[PDB]
Formats: C-alpha cells, structure tokens, sequence
C-alpha cells in the first residue's frame, strides 16, 4: 500500500516522567547591622579626640 | 547656637536597607519577608505596628 513516516502515527508514552531541577547558585554579600565606625561614634565623648 | 524644632530634627530609627524585591508570604500565623538581594529573612506578626 505505501510507506509512512514515524511521526505519522500517534504515540502513547510508556515512560514515567521524573522532573528534577538543580539548586541555583547564590551569592552572599557582606552585611552588618552596625559597622565598627558607627559603634565607635555612638559614644558621646571620646577621650582621645578631646 | 541656631535653634531648630525638636520633632523634625531627631530620629529614633535610622533607615538601614532598601529592598527592591522583598517577597512577603503568610505562613503559620506570621509574615515572612525574604530578600534574595541581601539573603535575609524576617518574621513578623500578622498585625500592623502603629
């Protein structure tokens, strides 16, 4: 009768699907609540400067 | 010295961080604020702070 391409016939899936995605790379920046200079400046008087 | 009014001159809280994308989620009767820019997560109660 004739030849047929593979795509010509509908296919049912005999595979079970399992989807895994990787963990994304992340970057941690330097973050502080108070720096050294701010903590030093918190004092009302500094003996050295005075 | 030059005199200025008290209320608009002093601040008891100082702006620390500006977050462009701080995702807010509601979970376990609390709010989770997560920022990937600074890699930081805060937990708050569901009620506003006046």
């Amino acid at each position: 009768s004739h030849q047929l391409s593979r795509a010509d016939i509908t296919t049912v899936s005999t595979f079970i699907d399992l989807n895994i995605t990787m963990l994304e790379d992340h970057e941690f920046v330097p973050l502080e609540v108070y720096t050294r200079h701010e903590i030093k400046d918190s004092g009302l008087l500094d003996y050295t400067e005075v | 010295w030059d005199w200025v009014p008290k209320r608009p001159s002093v601040c008891t809280m100082t702006k620390w961080q500006e977050v462009d994308e701080m995702l807010r989620s509601e979970y376990g009767g609390s709010f989770r604020f997560s920022s990937d820019a600074i890699s930081t997560t805060f937990t708050t109660n569901l009620t506003e702070y006046p």
